[PDB]
RNA sequence: GCUUUACUGCAGGCUGUCGCUGAGGACUCUCACUCCGGGAGGAGGACACCGAUAGCCGGGCA
RNA sequence: ACUCGUACGGUCACUGAAUCCUGCCCAGUGCAGGUAUCUGAACACCUCGUACAAGAGGACGAAGGACCUGUCAACGGCGGG
RNA sequence: GCACGGAGGCGAAGAACCAUGGAUUUCCGAAUGAGAAUCUCUAACAAUUGCUUCGCGCAAUGAGGAACCCCGAGAACUGAAACAUCUCAGUAUCGGGAGGAACAGAAAACGCAAUGUGAUGUCGUUAGUAACCGCGAGUGAACGCGAUACAGCCCAAACC
């Protein structure tokens, strides 16, 4: 919430997931707020997400400024699970990250797109 | 030396406790909702140990038996009404907003909705002087002239039991029965008449204060003792 | 009084350690109760 | 590079400057509204607390505590004494805040051990911490290799005999040299003048 | 043990200052915080309460 | 605690039923109010000093005091010539 | 049995006695289903916790112990020929807690200043020295050295 600057639409939320699911399953993907971290650092990535029900905020406070002077792009999933299930997790995932996509680098190319227009 | 009376009193043990287990009730509004649409019966008037005045028993057309600060006038089978559109009547209670001006009230509330704190004691009364739509000023009973939010709940009428310091005790045992009814330790030693070791005032061959009575604010407790504070003494000047 | 069922067990203890010390620990220690206990002149606990 | 973690502590080097101090601003106005130790399923500042021995294991537990904030609440003296022991008012207390926080957790969770506590900030009338407590009996704990030490039979209790860190500190213990000539081995062995 | 304009201190009260504490020598606002209200909501408001410190008073106490 | 209390209350003191009365004194002390000017601490601020700091000085000045006023059914006083 | 009685009994089916292990082990007691001056009333880990199959299912805590030990609270008589800083003294006493011993402990050390020592207790000494102090009365170390015993390791993060 103090790190969320922006809405994004329960169906574009939709789009990202799927494009992360099937970037899994063809392309690279990064799990976790720290490698996701670094991979912004190494600029490794294209698209990161990031949960908003994370508790404590600290943990994911960085990733927005940090994509900015980084030009990577990112987006907002409501819930924690989900994005760890879209990852592929068993569990939950704060922050998630499509280190090149696969097969889906034209939606997360519009997504991206979607995104920098709504601000 | 030892703790004065007054520094024994704060610790509130029984010998200066109130009698609250004999006490009735707390004479606070009801708590209505809006529209008014609340009134009840006078079932009876009762006595009320804790203030020596009479108190009114009233059943509510919702079912709640209550009793109620009773002003001057109330009887058995009279009907109450309490709310914002209430009657303008003797017994009946609604906000200073509601109330017309130059109309004597009791029971009054410090802030809307607290039950009422002002003018409740025998034959007093606060009277609703100046409206307005953001200040209600009321002249309480003291004299001093109170702004209030006009969203103050008050009674119409003078509380019940006027006239009742008119009457002298007459004697030591009726001062008595009256100060079993109270939170307070009676009868009183003077100062004066003490051990040095019990009051500021106490010790010396023949009574008298060894100084001044006029206390500083500032006093310590212990030694805030006699006139405090006063701006004056005396009658005279 | 009354006497609760504890407090009667203990006042019929007390009564029976008041007896003498029998006549043949005395033949056989070859020769007192140094715990009696009179109701009057003495005092018993609780 | 640098690990995400950095970042929480960062944020904490300063925690009246960002987005920080409007959490603090947020987060304060519930804090006050729980108790005197409330436990919690995730630590304020993971840095901190993973750095301090924390994990995301069983037997593993994070508990915010809040304590009063200024000096020493004492009573004057009822019997004479000298104005030197008449002080009332500025006389202090020797355990600090933390140390007192530590051990109020601790009595809240009787069966754990307290392994170590951080500051998590401070209003006008109070001080909270979060302590890390530890399960000595949950096997899940018996088998870690960086935290089965604190199973140990003498380590019971350890926080009510200053074997914290924060204990430690407290009592003098952290220089090596010179000053600790009355503090080391102990407090009480050096005659309580430390 | 008791007294006081004995000595020296200590509680306590008043007062300034710093922290709590925010936005736009006099001011507005609301978002902390306080109070009223069953609740909605109302009143107050960066003050007050509280921590720290400074000056004054200080046989109430040692 | 007072307080299921709210100035027709209850706290703190003095005198001590009724009756007839209760004079003069505010300089000292006490309390309270006011206060142009004077005095009045710390933090912040300014000058000097120190590559910093100790420190010296300055400007500002709250309560308090100086000063003024009210007050004796307030402590008390009501003499010598 | 102490305990030298009377009566009677047990023991070669090896008693008594001793060692080790086991059985039984009322009620109150931390005392734990609720209550109570050692008893009573109608199935019990009461209470706080952890884990959790979310069910008291699996577990922890509680109280004791001669002192010793660790962490907190902390006097006064007394000395100074009075007394206030100081002293008595971090003593007495109080709160909490562990063990068989505690505590300490592998240098952001030392500073015989060095081309030197090399975790920590403790003992001897260094020394009533340095330092403190109405610079009064009094208080009072350390490095080092000689001994005792010796022992050094594990995380957080980087990269995965
Ligand atoms: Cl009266
Ligand atoms: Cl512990
Ligand atoms: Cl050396
Ligand atoms: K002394
Ligand atoms: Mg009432
Ligand atoms: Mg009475
Ligand atoms: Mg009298
Ligand atoms: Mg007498
Ligand atoms: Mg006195
Ligand atoms: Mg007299
Ligand atoms: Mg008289
Ligand atoms: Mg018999
Ligand atoms: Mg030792
Ligand atoms: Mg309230
Ligand atoms: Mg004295
Ligand atoms: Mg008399
Ligand atoms: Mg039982
Ligand atoms: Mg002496
Ligand atoms: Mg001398
Ligand atoms: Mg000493
Ligand atoms: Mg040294
Ligand atoms: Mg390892
Ligand atoms: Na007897
Ligand atoms: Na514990
Ligand atoms: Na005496
Ligand atoms: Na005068
Ligand atoms: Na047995
Ligand atoms: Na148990
Ligand atoms: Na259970
Ligand atoms: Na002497
Ligand atoms: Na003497
Ligand atoms: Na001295
Ligand atoms: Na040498
Ligand atoms: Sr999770
Ligand atoms: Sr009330
Ligand atoms: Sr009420
Ligand atoms: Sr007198
Ligand atoms: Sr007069
Ligand atoms: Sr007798
Ligand atoms: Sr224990
Ligand atoms: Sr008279
Ligand atoms: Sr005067
Ligand atoms: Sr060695």
């Amino acid at each position: 919430p103090v790190y969320v600057d922006f809405d994004v639409p329960a169906d574009l939320e939709d789009d990202a997931l799927e494009a992360l699911e099937v970037a899994r399953d063809t392309g690279a993907v990064k799990k976790g707020t720290n490698e996701t971290t670094k991979s912004i650092e190494r600029g490794s990535a294209e698209l990161v997400f990031v949960a908003e029900d994370v508790q404590p905020e600290e943990i994911v406070m960085h990733i927005p400024e940090l994509a900015d002077e980084k030009g990577v792009p990112f987006i907002f999933v409501e819930q924690q699970d989900d994005l760890g299930h879209a990852a592929g997790l068993e569990v939950g995932s704060a922050a998630a990250a499509v280190t090149d996509a696969g097969e889906a680098d034209a939606d997360v190319e519009d997504i991206a797109d979607k995104v920098e227009e709504l601000r | 030396g030892r703790r004065i009376q007054g520094q024994r009193r704060g610790r509130g043990t029984s010998t200066f406790r109130a009698p609250s287990h004999r006490y009735k009730a707390d004479l606070e509004h009801r708590k209505v909702e809006d529209g008014d649409v609340i009134a009840g019966t006078v079932v009876d008037i009762e006595h009320d140990p804790a203030r020596s005045a009479p108190v009114a028993a009233v059943e509510f057309e919702d079912g709640d038996r209550r009793l109620i600060l009773a002003p001057e006038g109330v009887g058995v089978g009279d009907e109450l009404q309490v709310g914002v559109s209430a009657e303008i009547a003797p017994g009946n209670t609604l906000p200073l907003a509601e109330i017309p001006e130059g109309v004597p009230v009791c029971n009054v509330e410090s802030s809307p909705g607290d039950g009422g704190k002002f003018a409740r004691a025998s034959g007093v009364n606060a009277q609703l002087l100046t409206h307005d739509r953001n200040v209600a000023v009321v002249k309480l009973p003291s004299g001093e002239m109170k702004r209030l939010d006009p969203q103050c709940r008050a009674t119409i009428g003078v509380v019940a039991g006027g006239g009742r310091t008119d009457k002298p005790f007459v004697k030591a045992g009726n001062k008595h029965h009256k100060m079993k009814a109270r939170g307070t330790k009676w009868p009183n030693v003077r100062g004066v008449a003490m051990n040095a070791v019990d009051h500021p005032f106490g010790g010396g061959g023949r009574q008298h204060p060894g100084k001044p009575k006029s206390i500083s604010r500032n006093a310590p407790p212990g030694r805030k003792v006699g006139d405090i504070a006063s701006k004056r003494t005396g009658r005279g000047g | 009084g009354k006497k609760s069922k504890a407090t009667k067990k203990r006042l019929a203890k007390l009564d029976n350690q008041n007896s003498r010390v029998p006549a043949w620990v005395m033949l056989k220690t070859d020769r007192r109760n140094h715990k009696r206990r009179h109701w009057r002149r003495n005092d018993t606990d609780e | 590079a640098r690990s995400a973690y950095s970042y929480i502590r960062d944020a904490w080097e300063n925690p009246g400057d960002g987005q920080l101090a409007e959490l603090q601003w947020q987060r304060q106005q519930e804090w006050r509204n729980e108790g005197a130790v409330e436990r919690i399923e995730r630590p304020t500042r993971l840095d901190k607390a993973r750095s301090q021995g924390y994990k995301a294991k069983q037997g593993v537990i994070v508990a915010r505590v809040s304590v009063r904030k200024g000096s020493a609440r004492k009573r004057r003296h009822k019997a004479g004494r000298r104005s030197k022991r008449q002080g009332v008012t500025r006389i202090t207390r020797r355990k600090d805040i933390q140390r007192v926080a530590e051990e109020r957790a601790s009595r809240t969770f009787p069966n754990l051990r307290v392994l170590n506590s951080y500051s998590v900030g401070q209003d006008g009338r109070q001080k909270w911490h979060e302590v890390i407590l530890i399960d000595p009996n949950h096997p899940a704990i018996q088998n870690d290799d960086d935290l089965s030490w604190i199973c140990a039979d003498d380590q019971a209790d350890r926080v009510f005999r200053g074997l914290t860190g924060a204990g430690r500190r407290n009592r003098g213990l952290s220089g090596k040299g010179k000053g600790s000539e009355k503090t080391r081995p102990s407090l009480r062995s050096n005659g309580g003048k430390a």
